[PDB]
């Protein structure tokens, strides 16, 4: 669908130049090694961690934080707009704590994704770009993950819960609303992307080194 | 209404070159002011200068 | 008997990625008991040249679904430096639909996928490389730079690398959300701090690229299989595999299947023994196949009746007037909606065109909401052709091939289900009066 969010920005008392935000001693640190994987004279390069560490420094992207990036990395503001504007993992907007992203894409919805989705509907009271009341679960729908074999699966916290039912879900939901850490992973009693079946290959025990050396080497 | 008395007002002929020009506002008594023609100048256009390794012309937008 | 005329069977001890499951250790360790870096100074004291010559013999195309033959690509770099730095781009950003092959190598074989980039590297005379890995695999960079970060205190990379006298460095650069710059050009756009827009061609990578340097972009599986290529040799990794379709392959079944999962098997072994042998068969039989799209969201379906007897190789599936891909089988069975699979994969493209250039920014757009109205029945069967036109006019008229995988699932569609839209649209005229 049509994408509900803007993309200009106006100013707001809780969003605004005069927003306060600055880096930690250790995100600086952080922020100098970011800088130092690049050549000299190509500080810009930096743009992406260093916008992406506010965010995990702050939960979301005040414009006062790309401000704030664009003087340090010495670039014009309106590139660190462009940035934050152009890729989805920022948020432009506070989130809730927990942000739950579920794959709808077409391998996750052939596996039933929609179940999942009104699931977590259900289990919390909300809809697909809402925030609970108690700004502790964000729901929104994203594009193939990349788990796919693992269909479906849903993304919290850049951790991933696969294999999913709907009872699994709102068990996951559970744990997290208790203050627990759900392990990440399949909850089918599989341990990753191998067959259900029984391991239909890569049975027999590894070889080791320089098994299959050619001669000469 | 916007009013006028000359009545050469409208006039504009064309011509093939300059010299057809010239002869025909010479056989026909008009004082002339000639205007060199205006060509631009042809450019060195490249690409791969947008993403320069140490010149100025690298963008930062695209 | 040479020149074998069935392909699969592949053994465990033919195949590459062993540790594809994570049931052993992935750390240095359980890596070099593997057989990882084992004897890479050596292979790096042969030289470029005779590292590009395995490749080329291999026979390796480029894992990242075009195939690319990967010696000739690799081969654009062995040219005298002219002053500026050299690079190696690891591309892991696996943005594909139905394509998870390279979140595996990472996650449960970073070891192969450094050892790749030190060899490949070398063989490019590059100075080091970079991998960019999309930001939601946060975990998966994590355990690469576990990895890598093992390898630097080993000596196995860095200065000296392996004892070699050359010098080497890995950096690991994670994306934000997006699945055009798993495009090279849109790639190296995004590692410079820009937008991920993809650059024009030419000039190719090889001689503008990263920071404007000499750069050679490259799919993780394929960086991840060089080392295990030298190794070998080309000629043991060329014997599999038809003839200019070498090697082995990790395929991703996903859909209507019993056992989804991830496989490694050899090269053209048939869609049909694929599914039923490794993904446990089709939900309810083989009888209930619908259809299947062999290589990705970007490659078109095909039918059941040519599923039967298709080979899951580069040639024989454009063959079958469709791709190779990624290798990523996504099945559906007799349930599906296919106009509805379809639609979706369409807005998918959607919501990842980058906007630069006219054609796919305004016509996939278009062909979403035609595809949306296609869904349920709105349109009329003119505009079938109509939408054929459409998907011509955005192919190859794009800078990048974005453009070309939202027109061909559009095509395979109209050229297999047209009967399905035709009646679904007679439905609508019907109910609706
Ligand atoms: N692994 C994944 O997750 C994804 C894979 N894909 C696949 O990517 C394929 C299309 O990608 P493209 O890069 O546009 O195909 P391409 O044919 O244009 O390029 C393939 C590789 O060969 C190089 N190359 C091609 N022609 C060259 C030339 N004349 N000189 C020098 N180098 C040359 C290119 O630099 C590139 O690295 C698609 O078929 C799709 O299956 C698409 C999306 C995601
Ligand atoms: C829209 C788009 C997305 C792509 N995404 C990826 C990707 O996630 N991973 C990848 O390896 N190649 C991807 N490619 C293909 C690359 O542009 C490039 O051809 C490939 O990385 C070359 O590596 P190889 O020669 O080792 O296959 C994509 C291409 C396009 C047009
Ligand atoms: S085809 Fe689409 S993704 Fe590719 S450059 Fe054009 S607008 Fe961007
Ligand atoms: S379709 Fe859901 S992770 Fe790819």
């Amino acid at each position: 669908g049509a994408g509900g969010a803007l993309f200009v920005h106006r100013d707001t008392p809780e969003n605004n130049p005069d927003t306060p935000f600055d880096f930690t001693p250790e995100n600086y640190k952080r922020i100098e090694a970011i800088v130092k994987n690049y050549p000299e004279g190509h500080k810009a390069a930096a743009v992406l961690p260093v916008l992406d560490l506010a965010q995990r420094q702050n939960g979301w992207l005040p414009i006062s934080a790309m401000n704030k990036v664009a003087e340090i990395l010495q670039v014009p503001p309106m590139r660190v707009y462009e940035v934050a504007t152009f890729y989805t993992m920022y948020n432009r907007k506070p989130v809730g704590k927990y942000h739950i992203q579920v794959c709808t894409t077409t391998p996750c919805m052939l596996r039933n994704s929609d179940s999942i989705l009104e699931a977590i509907q259900k289990k919390l009271g909300i809809k697909v770009g809402e925030t609970t009341p108690d700004k502790l679960f964000t729901l929104i729908e994203v594009e193939c993950l990349g788990a796919c074999v693992n269909a479906p699966m849903v993304q919290i916290n850049d951790n991933y819960y696969e294999d999913l039912t709907p009872k699994d879900i709102e068990e996951i939901i559970d744990e997290l609303k208790a203050g627990k850490i759900p392990k990440p992973g399949p909850r089918s009693g599989r341990f990753s992307c191998e067959p259900a079946g029984g391991l239909t290959s890569l049975t027999e025990p590894p070889k080791g080194p320089g098994f299959g050396v050619q001669a000469g080497l | 209404w916007s009013s006028t008395a000359d009545p050469l007002s409208n006039l504009v002929l064309t011509f093939s070159t300059k010299e057809d020009a010239v002869a025909f506002a010479e056989k026909n008594g008009w004082s002339f002011d000639v205007e060199e023609r205006k060509v631009p100048k042809p450019k060195s256009k490249s690409y791969g200068a947008n993403f320069s390794w140490n010149k100025r012309t690298r963008v930062s937008t695209k | 008997a040479p020149k074998k005329t069935s392909f699969g069977s592949l053994k465990d001890e033919d195949r590459i990625f062993t540790n594809l499951y994570g049931r052993h250790d992935w750390r240095l360790k359980g890596a070099q008991s593997r057989g990882d870096w084992y004897k890479t100074k050596e292979i790096l004291l042969k030289g470029p040249d005779w590292i590009l010559g395995e490749v080329k013999t291999s026979g390796l195309r480029g894992r990242g679904g075009a195939g690319f033959p990967t010696g000739l690509k690799w081969s654009f770099m062995n040219k005298p430096s002219d002053g500026r730095p050299k690079y190696l781009v690891v591309n892991a950003d696996e943005g594909e639909p139905g394509t998870c092959k390279d979140r595996e190598i990472i996650r449960h074989d970073p070891h192969k996928l450094v050892e790749g980039c030190l060899v490949g590297g070398r063989a490019m005379g590059a100075r080091a490389a970079y991998i960019y890995i999309r930001g939601e695999f946060y975990n998966e960079a994590s355990n690469l730079q576990v990895a890598i970060r093992e390898a630097y205190e080993a000596g196995l990379i860095g200065k000296n690398a392996c004892g070699s006298g050359y010098d080497f460095d890995v950096f690991v650069v994670r994306g934000a959300g997006a699945y055009i710059c798993g495009e090279e050009t849109a790639l190296i756009e995004s590692i410079e701090g820009k937008q991920g827009k993809p650059r024009l061609k030419p000039p190719f990578p090889a001689d503008v690229g990263v920071f404007g340097c000499p750069t050679t972009v490259a799919n993780v599986e394929t960086v991840a299989v060089s080392p295990t290529i030298c190794r070998r040799g080309g000629a043991w990794f060329a014997s599999f595999g038809r003839e200019r379709n070498s090697g082995t392959k990790l395929f991703n079944i996903s859909g209507h299947v019993n056992h989804p999962c991830t496989v490694e098997e050899e090269m053209s072994v048939p869609l049909k023994e694929l599914i039923e042998k490794h993904a446990g068969g089709v939900i309810g039989g083989w009888d209930n196949l619908l259809a299947v799209i062999p290589g990705g969201s970007s490659t078109p379906l095909i039918p059941k009746s040519v599923c039967e007897t298709v080979l899951m190789d580069f040639d024989a599936l454009v063959q079958a007037q469709t791709g190779l891909g990624t290798a990523a089988v996504i099945v559906m069975d007799r349930s599906t909606d296919i106009v509805k699979a379809i639609a979706r994969l369409i807005e998918f493209y959607k919501h990842e065109s980058c906007g630069q250039c006219t054609p796919c920014r305004e016509g996939v757009d278009w062909m979403n909401k035609v595809m949306a109205r296609f869904v349920k029945g709105d349109a009329r069967p003119a505009e079938i052709d109509s939408l054929w036109e459409i998907s011509k006019q955005i192919e190859g008229h794009t800078i990048c091939a974005l453009g070309d995988g939202a027109a061909w699932p559009v095509q395979g569609l109209i050229r297999h289900f047209r009967p399905e839209l035709e009646e679904r649209m007679q439905q609508f005229a019907l109910q609706h009066q």
